[PDB]
């Protein structure tokens, strides 16, 4: 389940980055750029 | 869920660990003991030891004192400990009381030691059952069986280990006063008792014979051969 | 939040559900509430009903505290016997 | 170290159909759906061949098969067995190639590492004083950089850092340059980014060491 | 249409207006069970199997002899064997032998391997087994190959959350289809596994798996045979001594022997030549047969 | 070094040996099979029975007259009336239409919410219909008293007393409770080990209920389609409410009364929730005493076990010695036994045994006395039966004395 | 009534050996088959009233005839029937229909156009149940079982003797055992005993596996169980053989899965049919399993399963009997003493004893011999048995 | 399960922890001993043969207990050290009390009693070490004694413990001539057995230790064979194998 999240955040989401839309996650080596 | 602790009673009042210790006795080679008027005999089957091993160290019939002997079933590791403690006990009893140890007393102490080992956690029950016989009553032959639970009983004839039920039924069928009127007939009876469950040739039957005011006499292969030849003669006469 | 009734709540519930029944003045509902830990309101109503039926079984015209305790026992299907080691 | 990046490069440079799945995708509820998805993937590769199947992070379902004693434990073994049968089984695939990426390569099932199933076991070690220089040059080629920055100063450092660490260092250097309203990246912000990324110990509670 | 050919559960065709039965049509097969029948036989032949000759002959006494010459078994008075299990280390030739059997056979070969019988819904696995054996009986004589039988044939686990009961239900349906109330005629099953001790005692019992054929790792002569089989199309140099390569591979498997040939060829590919030398084979022996040890003498020294 | 078999070897093996009669016998066997198949194909009819009345019963050529004249009518319920009045009808799942009555019926007959018949062409209302009664739910009634009575249940005196106090006494004698202001429990959960006699007690209740006894078939409540089980529960409770003092029995309530979890059962859980809110909640249940039995009460939903839905929980524990003796006497009353049988000894020889095991012991004793050609079962046969039933399913007993 | 639908079987031939007497018996059976074929072939051909009534009824019925379910009966000549699509129709009941068997829930026969009730589908059995019925009895008789005398006696006293001699049970005042479970190690003779029972029985025999009782849809499992037991009830003397009951008889437990709870529901329906409200009737149930300790106590409790027949591994006498049975057809040698193979340690099952014979025949075929010898038998034994034990601890 | 602790008895009456300890013995390196008419020997295989590992003791597997006893070791290294230290302690205690060397069987019985006590009392795991014993005594002479983790011993003429024990023991029983073996023949047999008992070919001398027991002038000298004589035995076995294949 963790590895799935790792893959989802490292998918092509940052590839296109359409029209400067950011992610504002709110909650409580995952901290690297 | 009530069989994982020795000191836990089942809802129907069963100490299941003790019965599981009993189950280890049934996995051992059969030992047959029958007492006569002037004789006590300890029949034992051999496991047909490996071709490259010495039988001298696989002794199953051992004598606690000069005139009391026992044959066991179950694990040899616990049986050796039980026999060593029994020898120490009979020597100590001779020390405190100059009278020689009684077969009843040594049986009672073996049962007490077993009971002490099945009385608390952290102490595995002795998974061996012992057939203790001897002329220690000073003129009376006695036979005794100690269950691994810690209970001992006096038997005219009894069997323990694998196939004990069949030998017990056989003995119940033909242990009579006429059958044990002489030493040779009693030894023959032990032979017929051991033949049915141990089907094989020689060296698979070990007999311990002790006479009144005598020492333990482990019969050599030649003697058991002559007795089994006698039994074959009797059965060919019957047919 | 609807919590499990506490001691005062249980006593009040038993008082409410025993209003229609002829009950002795000697019943100590505070003692009953202590005896019924982890009882919901439905279980307290069942306690009152089973106390009424236990009173009716004996042919008693009026309920008693011991009838309520027996009903408490019967609500959780428990049965009380004179244990041979409890004296 | 660059496994998934190399699989991506193969996907971009190939004329065959590319299938990319994660080993964690196969682990599902509803028993018989994991192996069902494995078989679906392989049959899909079969239909439009030539094809390449990339099962990244297969180390999830690759562990040495032992005597599983629960149904959930048997499900992962069943998934692995279905994968083995699909790769080298009765139905020879022909014209489809399977690429797998792990990080251990020693906890994997010996049946998977069989020379009939995973012929080549290529190691992707940490970059050395050479591979690190090439990674730095390749990443910083598109960056504006500056005359005063000397990447050989950072390459020669004894720190053992993967290509992902190099990329993170360069991205933090860009972020530091951009935070100070500067369009040029210099030695100071690059050095600070290097120091920041190098710090990976975090707590370690001081007694494990 | 004769009424006597209208058997229960057949797919008839009914006219658009009066629903008049006008054709008998092929029977209905579950689409997942329909793809289980081999339509294009595999290209593996018996001559491509080296070092396994006794195994082939034993498997042909259950797969070929009972169906080609059933009269011998009636005359002998014995019952025909029904199932064989192929077990051994991975890559020894179990699936290769199953592929070679499916190539030389005249019977309908049906492949059902892995988890094709493990379905999400309850009773689907058992129904798939039942319809698979119905299809096998319809196309008799037939051979069912159950590769990786560990998936469904593992020992039955007691019930509870930690239980595979649905897969166990599928296995029990398979057990009944192999030896149950209704006898199977002219239906043979081949099962392959790497773990014969995992399989349940009720699946391995005679009557269901009559013959257990073991595939030990090839010996030196068997390894030489496999080397000569997998290097037949390779341009071996004059100084090629394939026996020395067999000796350099102690305790190897058939798949590793083939991998050695493949890597020896890949070295020539790297050097852009079409011939392989003894050095290529020796380096391939080292590259393929590279094992992984403990790597920590601490753990190795726990046991004296 | 084994060698394969060749064609000449095959020919010799199938020829060199017994061949004078093997060929004839084999051919006869094959052609006997062929004749059997041919007979079966020739007859192959097994004419399926259809509901055809005796020829004298119908003998009607006017059946064609009513077939041609009378028209079929789709059933539909007039959901809303419109005021020439218009009528909105729901044709089950087909559609909703706005129709008018035919001239045959008057507007007064048709009321909102009742089901009516409409023709298949114009959907005009042609005839009002009686309110729908479910066939599965109406077959859930007993209407046939089982032949077991309270005298057939032994060792459950207090359990029978409580069961009667819930399901029988309030119906027969409501005055004993209203005078003291006692509201009787409306539900019982008969729980205990299997074979202890909860279903037997339910059958005894149904034998003398003198009211409507409804046995709920658990399979019917679990329907393939979504929402159908809850609907069935709803119609079942409605039908119970139409009757006066209904009795509803749910045997093996754990089939549908499993604890909720989070798709799993879902539909079964929804049916269980429907039953839960029918038993207690808004819209008081009414004069409906529910009866529930299960041998695994721990798997039941706590909401269902709540003492507002299952008020009285009667435990069917294993019988004591007096109860076991009573059960032995009950199950041996028809047996051809001797007069000297000590049933107390037999009861003591079955320490923890249900009444079903006692019946099995009696049956096995009869079987033993049948085995040997004896018409009377002696106490020895009962001892053997006790051994075979209880003891079958010595060194262990050596420790106890 | 609808009495038992017993499986058909031909008379058994005793000689076994390919002698002249066996040929004569088979020829006599063939001659009777030919006589029956000739009679029932010349019947319709030699044959040259009710035709008018049948024609009138058939024209009134029309074709095709839709099958629907009767919901309610309104008048003597009107009813509400629901088509297979779920839409109910207020249709007319035609005169040539029994009003006695017209009951709610029954499968009625409807006209295609007018939908008027024109008949009732009597059987309407689920096709997944009618397959379970045994039509061709297995050829394995009681003479094909070695040993198992006590097991055979119990199974007979449970399923065969009550039908053949009910007078003993009637006079004794005991109802005969209506349920038996056959449990033991695999390959011991459980399914063999069930096959022999079906071969010898005169009652209808229904065989299930306990895995076909599980259906994909929600209610179809318990509904299938109810339909199976209803069919068993329809043919009054019936025997239901549920092999591999472990499949659904596993112990009930709190499961967080719809499939496991539905399977538990199927088992609950099974044991409600076995012993619940309403008497089961003259239906006897035989269950088989290799693991009885994993079965739900409610399923195997007395009242449902009355005799727990044990099937132990064969002893020396039983092993000898099985060898005699399975070597009867074989052309045995003279030096072959089966007693050497009969001895064993403790673990030769009946299934193994037959595979030993088959393997010995195969080894004889290898040496081009049709007469098996002792070396063939020992090779077969050491070839066919696969093992799996304590160490040298106990003395 | 019934293997939570050693004191648990299985319903069949089997100490599952004890059986686990014995099955674990096969992980240890191969150890064997041959009893000959003129003496007795032990043979061991060095699993750890890393070139970075220095050999300083030369007795990692074969330990000297008394002036007339020696023992080979197979099992957990820590348990092995504990048992050999206890063996030396018991030997010296008996020597102090009786002023005569231990009759071999007594010392083996002492270890077996200690091991049985460990497998009987709770809170203690069984000693996962099975060790062979060699020695000479005035009552029966040369003896080869086997010990199991459960404390069950037994007299033997030739056994093997460790990796591939069953094959080595089977071939021992196949080609051991009772009462006709000399120490040289026993050494040759041990080398032949160790050749294919371990998967490693050529039987490197550095990977095998052999210690022999002899009775010279009433001294009972315990000798550990140096690399020279071990290599000589290796070459002798190689030449014997070459002679055997000459028939082919
Ligand atoms: N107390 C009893 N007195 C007399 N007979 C009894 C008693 N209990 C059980 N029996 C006998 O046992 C048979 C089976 O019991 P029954 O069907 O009532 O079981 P149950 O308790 O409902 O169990 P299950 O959990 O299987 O539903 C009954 O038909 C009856 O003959
Ligand atoms: N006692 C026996 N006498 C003769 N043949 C036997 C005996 N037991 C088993 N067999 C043979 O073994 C074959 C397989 O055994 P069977 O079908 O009875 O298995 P089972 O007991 O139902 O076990 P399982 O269901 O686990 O396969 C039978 O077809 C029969 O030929
Ligand atoms: N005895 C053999 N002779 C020739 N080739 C073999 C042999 N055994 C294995 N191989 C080769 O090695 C591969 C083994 O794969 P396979 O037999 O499917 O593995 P498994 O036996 O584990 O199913 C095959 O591709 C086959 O070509
Ligand atoms: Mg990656
Ligand atoms: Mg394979
Ligand atoms: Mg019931
Ligand atoms: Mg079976």
């Amino acid at each position: 389940i963790q590895r799935t999240l790792m893959e989802l955040l490292n998918q092509m989401d940052g590839f296109d980055t359409l029209h400067r839309v950011k992610m504002i996650m709110a909650t409580n080596a995952l901290l690297r750029p | 869920s009530y069989d994982r602790a020795i000191t836990v009673f089942s809802p129907d009042g069963h100490l299941f660990q003790v019965e599981y210790a009993q189950e280890a006795v049934k996995k051992g080679s059969t030992a047959v003991g029958v007492r006569g008027r002037d004789i006590v005999v300890l029949g034992v089957e051999k496991k047909s030891v490996a071709k490259l091993q010495d039988e001298r160290t696989v002794r199953k019939i051992c004598a606690l004192d000069d005139n009391v002997c026992m044959a066991f079933a179950g694990l040899t590791a616990d049986a050796r400990i039980v026999i060593n403690r029994a020898r120490v006990e009979c020597q100590s009893h001779r020390l405190t009381v100059e009278d020689p140890v009684t077969v009843e007393y040594i049986t009672r102490y073996i049962a007490s030691l077993k009971q002490r080992y099945t009385q608390s956690n952290g102490r595995r029950p002795f998974g061996i059952s012992a057939l203790i016989v001897g002329f220690d009553f000073d003129g009376t032959p006695r036979l005794y069986q100690t269950d691994p639970s810690g209970t001992y009983h006096a038997w005219k004839a009894n069997a323990i280990g694998r196939g004990a039920k069949s030998v017990r039924e056989f003995l119940e069928k033909n242990y009579t006063d006429e059958a044990i009127e002489t030493d040779d007939l009693t030894i023959k009876l032990v032979i017929k008792a051991l033949l049915e469950v141990v089907q094989s040739g020689g060296k698979n039957i070990e007999l311990a014979v002790m006479r009144r005011d005598q020492s333990l006499k482990i019969l050599n292969p030649e003697e058991i051969e002559k007795y089994v030849v006698e039994i074959e003669k009797e059965k060919e006469e019957n047919e | 939040e609807f919590p499990m009734p506490n001691e005062e709540a249980r006593a009040r519930i038993m008082q409410i559900h025993s209003r229609k029944m002829n009950v002795s003045p000697d019943v100590n509902y505070e003692e009953l509430a202590r005896c019924t830990d982890d009882f919901n309101g439905a279980q307290c109503k069942a306690v009152c009903v089973e106390a009424g039926m236990i009173a009716l079984r004996r042919g008693a015209t009026e309920l008693t505290h011991e009838d309520y305790m027996e009903g408490i026992l019967e609500v959780q299907a428990k049965k009380k016997a004179n244990l041979q080691y409890y004296a | 170290c660059g496994k998934t990046m190399l699989a991506k490069a193969v996907a971009h440079h190939t004329t065959a159909a590319f299938i990319r799945v994660v080993g964690s995708e196969f682990v599902q509820k509803y028993l018989g759906e994991g192996p069902r998805m494995v078989r679906d993937v392989f049959r899909l590769a079969k239909e439009n061949a030539p094809a390449i199947i990339f099962i990244d992070e297969i180390d999830a379902i690759a562990t040495k098969r032992f005597d599983a004693q629960t149904g959930a434990d048997r499900e992962v073994q069943r998934i692995l067995l279905e994968l083995l049968n699909q790769m080298d089984g009765f139905d020879q695939n022909v014209n489809v190639k399977v690429i797998m990426a792990t990080n251990r390569a020693d906890t994997l099932d010996p049946a998977l590492l069989r020379p009939g199933r995973l012929d080549r076991k290529i190691e992707f070690p940490l970059p050395d004083r050479r591979q690190k220089r090439l990674i730095f040059s390749t990443i910083t080629s598109k960056m504006n950089l500056s005359e005063e920055v000397d990447l050989e100063d950072y390459v020669a450092r004894p720190d053992k850092i993967s290509g992902a660490d190099i990329n993170s260092i360069c991205q933090e250097s860009g972020m530091l340059a951009v935070r100070e309203n500067r369009y040029i990246v210099l030695a100071k912000d690059f050095e600070k980014a290097y120091k920041t990324v190098i710090k990976k110990d975090e707590q370690e509670h001081e007694f494990y060491k | 249409i004769d009424i006597n050919d209208v058997t229960p559960n057949c797919r008839v065709a009914l006219r658009n207006d009066s629903y008049t039965l006008h054709k008998i049509l092929p029977n209905k097969v579950d689409p997942l069970v329909s793809l289980m029948m081999v339509e294009k036989v595999p290209d593996s032949t018996y001559e491509m199997i080296g070092g396994l000759d006794k195994q082939i002959k034993e498997i042909k006494e259950v797969i070929e002899l009972p169906v080609k010459h059933p009269e011998l078994f009636e005359a002998l008075g014995i019952a025909q064997p029904k199932g064989v299990l192929l077990y051994g280390p991975p890559g020894t030739g179990k699936t290769l032998l199953a592929r070679a059997v499916a190539h030389h056979t005249d019977c309908t070969f049906i492949r059902v391997s892995g988890s094709e019988l493990v379905q999400k819904f309850i009773g689907e696995g058992a129904r798939m087994v039942r319809e698979l054996f119905v299809m096998a009986r319809e196309h008799a004589p037939s051979i069912i190959f159950m590769d990786e039988i560990d998936s469904i044939g593992s020992s039955r686990l007691e019930g509870g959350s930690g239980g595979d009961s649905e897969v166990q239900r599928t296995m029990l349906e398979l057990l009944n289809q192999l030896d149950g109330f209704e006898a199977t005629k002219n239906i043979k099953v081949i099962m392959a596994t790497n773990r014969i001790d995992i399989l349940d005692s009720a699946l391995l019992r005679p009557g269901r798996i009559d013959r257990k054929i073991e595939f030990p790792p090839p010996n030196e002569e068997a390894r030489l045979d496999i080397l000569k089989i997998h290097s037949r199309k390779m341009n071996l140099t004059r100084g090629i001594n394939l026996r020395k390569i067999a000796e350099l591979m102690p305790g190897a498997s058939g798949a590793e022997v083939k991998g050695v040939c493949t890597e020896a060829g890949m070295y020539a590919l790297r050097e852009r030549r079409v011939h392989v030398t003894q050095e290529d084979f020796e380096m391939a022996v080292a590259k393929v047969m590279q094992k992984d040890s403990e790597k920590n003498m601490s753990i190795k020294k726990l046991w004296k | 070094p084994i060698r394969a078999l060749d064609e000449g070897d095959i020919a010799l093996l199938k020829t060199y040996g017994q061949s004078t009669y093997s060929r004839q016998i084999k051919q006869v066997e094959d052609d006997i099979q062929q004749l059997l198949k041919k007979i079966n194909e020739l007859t192959g009819i097994k004419e399926s029975d259809t509901g055809l009345a005796p020829p004298a019963l119908w003998d009607l050529a006017a059946d064609k007259q009513t077939l041609q004249s009378e028209q079929p009518l789709q059933v539909a319920r007039c959901t809303k009336i419109i005021n020439d009045p218009k009528y909105i009808i729901n044709v089950k799942q087909f559609a909703k239409f706005v129709v008018d009555l035919s001239d045959q019926v008057a507007p007064t007959d048709i009321e909102e919410g009742m089901r009516v018949g409409v023709d298949r062409n114009k959907y005009q209302i042609h005839i009002p219909l009686p309110p729908k009664i479910d066939p599965t739910v109406t077959m859930m009634q007993v209407e046939e008293k089982p032949d077991v009575t309270y005298s057939d249940v032994g060792g459950c005196k207090e359990q029978i007393e409580k069961l009667r106090e819930v399901v029988e006494t309030p119906l027969l004698h409501p005055e004993r409770f209203v005078n003291l202001g006692i509201e009787p429990p409306k539900g019982v959960l008969l729980f205990g080990p299997p074979g202890t006699g909860k279903t037997l007690c339910a059958r005894a209740v149904a034998n003398r209920t003198d009211a409507c006894f409804i046995r709920v078939i658990g399979s019917e409540l679990v329907q393939k389609y979504v929402g159908e089980g809850a609907r069935m529960v709803r119609e079942l409770f409605e039908m119970a409410r139409t009757k006066k003092a209904c009795l509803i029995f749910f045997d093996e309530i754990d089939a549908i009364g499993g604890a909720r979890f989070d798709g799993g059962d879902n539909e079964v859980q929804r049916t269980m929730l429907e039953l839960i809110n029918q038993l207690d909640g808004f819209d008081p249940r009414g004069n409906i005493k529910v009866l529930m039995a299960t041998n695994r009460p721990d798997t039941l939903d706590p909401a269902l076990m709540r003492p507002g839905r299952l008020d009285r929980k009667i435990e069917f524990s294993l019988p004591d010695l007096e109860g076991r003796t009573h059960i032995f006497k009950i199950h041996a009353r028809s047996m051809s036994v001797e007069r000297d049988i000590r049933f107390e000894l037999l009861a003591r020889l079955c320490p923890n045994s249900t009444g079903a095991e006692i019946r099995s012991v009696c049956t096995e004793a009869g079987m033993f006395a049948i085995r040997a050609r004896r018409k009377i079962a002696t106490e020895k046969d009962f001892l053997e039966a006790v051994n075979k039933v209880i003891k079958s399913y010595t060194p262990r007993y050596m420790t106890y004395n | 009534t609808k009495g038992p639908d017993a499986a058909s079987k031909l008379p058994l031939v005793t000689p076994h050996t390919q002698c002249r007497l066996k040929l004569l018996k088979l020829e006599r059976i063939k001659d009777y088959l030919l006589m029956e074929e000739e009679f029932i072939r010349n019947q319709e051909q030699m044959k040259p009233k009710q035709e008018e009534e049948r024609s009138k009824v058939d024209d009134l019925r029309g074709t095709p005839m839709s099958v629907g379910t009767l919901e309610e009966i309104i008048d003597d000549n009107h009813a509400i029937v629901s088509t297979s699509v779920g839409s109910e129709h207020y249709v007319s009941i035609l005169s040539f229909v029994d009003k006695d068997l017209l009951e709610p829930g029954c499968s009625v026969l409807l006209n295609h156009k007018v939908h008027a009730v024109i008949g009732v589908l009597m059987d309407d059995t689920d096709p997944l149940v009618t397959v379970m019925k045994v039509e061709k009895a297995p050829q394995e008789t009681y003479a094909d079982i070695g040993g198992l005398d006590n097991q055979i006696q119990e199974i007979k006293e449970s399923v065969e003797l009550p039908l053949t001699h009910p007078e003993y049970y009637e006079e004794m005042g005991i109802k005969p055992p209506k349920g038996v479970i056959l449990y033991g190690p695999p390959g011991t003779g459980k399914t063999l005993l069930a096959k022999a029972v079906a071969n010898q029985t005169s009652a209808t025999f229904l065989r299930v596996v306990g895995s076909e009782l599980i259906q994909k849809y929600l209610g179809d499992g318990p509904k299938l169980v109810r339909e199976l037991f209803r069919v068993a009830e329809e043919h009054a003397p019936s025997i239901v053989f549920i092999d591999e009951i472990d499949a659904i008889g596993t112990k009930r437990y709190d499961s967080n899965s719809g499939g496991e709870r539905e399977i538990q529901r199927t088992m609950l329906e099974l044991l409600n049919q076995l012993d619940g409200f309403d008497s089961r009737g003259d239906v006897k149930v035989i269950m088989a399993t290799n693991r009885i300790e994993t079965l739900d106590p409610a399923l195997i409790r007395p009242g449902r399963i009355d005799r727990k027949i044990e099937f132990p591994l064969p002893d020396e006498k039983t092993k000898k009997r099985i060898f005699q049975i399975h070597t009867s057809r074989m052309t045995l040698a003279d030096d072959v003493t089966l007693d050497d193979l009969i001895m064993a340690k403790d673990d030769l099952s009946g299934a193994d004893i037959k595979a030993i014979c088959t393997e010995a025949g195969l080894m004889a075929l290898r040496e081009r011999r049709m007469k098996v010898t002792n070396e063939d038998f020992k090779k077969s034994k050491e070839n066919v048995l696969y093992k799996k034990t304590p160490e040298g601890l106990y003395l | 399960r019934y293997d939570s602790r050693t004191t648990i008895f299985s319903p069949e009456g089997r100490l599952y922890q004890v059986e686990y300890a014995m099955e674990a013995i096969g992980h240890a390196g191969t150890c064997l001993g041959i009893l000959a008419n003129d003496g007795v020997l032990l043979a061991a295989e060095r699993r750890n043969i890393h070139k970075l590992l220095d050999e300083v003791f030369f007795s990692e597997k074969i330990y000297k207990l008394n002036e007339d006893m020696a023992c080979s070791v197979a099992g957990i290294t820590s348990d092995a050290n504990v048992l050999t230290n206890e063996l030396r302690l018991i030997a010296q205690r008996y020597l102090l009390q009786y002023q005569e060397p231990i009759p071999c069987e007594q010392l083996v019985t002492a270890l077996c009693d200690i091991k049985q006590a460990y497998t009987q009392f709770g809170g203690k795991r069984p000693f996962g070490v099975s060790l062979l014993y060699i020695g000479w005594d005035k009552h029966y002479g040369f003896q080869l004694y086997q010990s199991d983790p459960s404390g069950n011993y037994g007299g033997w003429k030739a056994t093997c413990i460790g990796n591939n024990s069953a094959a080595a023991v089977s071939m021992l029983k196949q080609d051991y001539k009772e009462g006709e073996m000399t120490l040289k023949s026993a050494l040759a047999l041990a080398i032949k057995v160790l050749n294919k008992t371990m998967d490693v070919s050529k039987l490197s001398a550095e990977k095998v230790e052999i210690a022999t027991l002899t009775r010279e002038n009433g001294k009972t000298v315990i000798r550990v064979l140096k690399q020279k004589e071990v290599e000589q035995l290796i070459k002798k076995h190689e030449e014997e194998e070459a002679k055997a294949e000459r028939e082919k």
